[PDB]
């Protein structure tokens, strides 16, 4: 399967940027090295959030999985309540705990 | 290990 | 030529690759004008958009928005920075100028 999106974890205290590919289906974000998008940092929940992608040409849906430190949309600033679906927009900035990320749609 | 809470 | 006390990273994006800028003691103006300390030559950036002021060698920089059209936002916690309000910058923290994410890093230098 070719990736259809990217999650960019920006550079920070943890070192240079890390880029994670996003595929059709369930892409789990969490600390567990099993996760599709493994962010191995103590403040990230073991199962933190899920990005669900139904097709290359459909917006991903992000949901927080009841994480301890939350998932936020950076701009406009919002807290995502557990279990509520949010459609991701290309270039949208997301916080998983204190880790800023950016979602990019790929082509095609 | 459980998740570390963020505080100050 | 003095030694930069910090730096501002403009992340790569649809606009092009990453750019990095020195921040010095004193006033550092962020804007689209090409003679700004931090020149972000994009039309959505105001001519004088924001300023990062470093009052003294070992003091956290203060970021202020200069009443920019498209705004400055603090990323964590996520909130608009109203014009004139001083925000103390923390190492590795991200800031949005308009829609462009940028990161501040403190450099490990003597006076």
């Amino acid at each position: 399967m070719e990736p259809i999106g990217q999650l960019r974890l920006f550079s920070g205290t943890h070192g240079p940027e890390r880029d994670f590919p996003l595929y059709l289906g369930k892409n789990v974000v969490g600390r567990s090295p099993d996760c599709s998008v493994a962010l191995p940092f103590p403040s990230i929940s073991k199962q933190h959030a899920v990005i669900e992608i139904s097709a290359w040409n459909k917006a991903p849906i992000l949901q927080d999985c009841g994480s301890l430190n939350g998932t936020q949309i950076v701009k406009p600033p919002r807290v995502l309540p557990p279990g509520v679906s949010h459609r991701l927009r290309d270039q949208e900035l997301i916080l998983f705990a204190d880790f800023p990320c950016q979602y990019h749609r790929l082509d095609v | 290990v459980s998740t570390q809470e963020l505080y100050s």
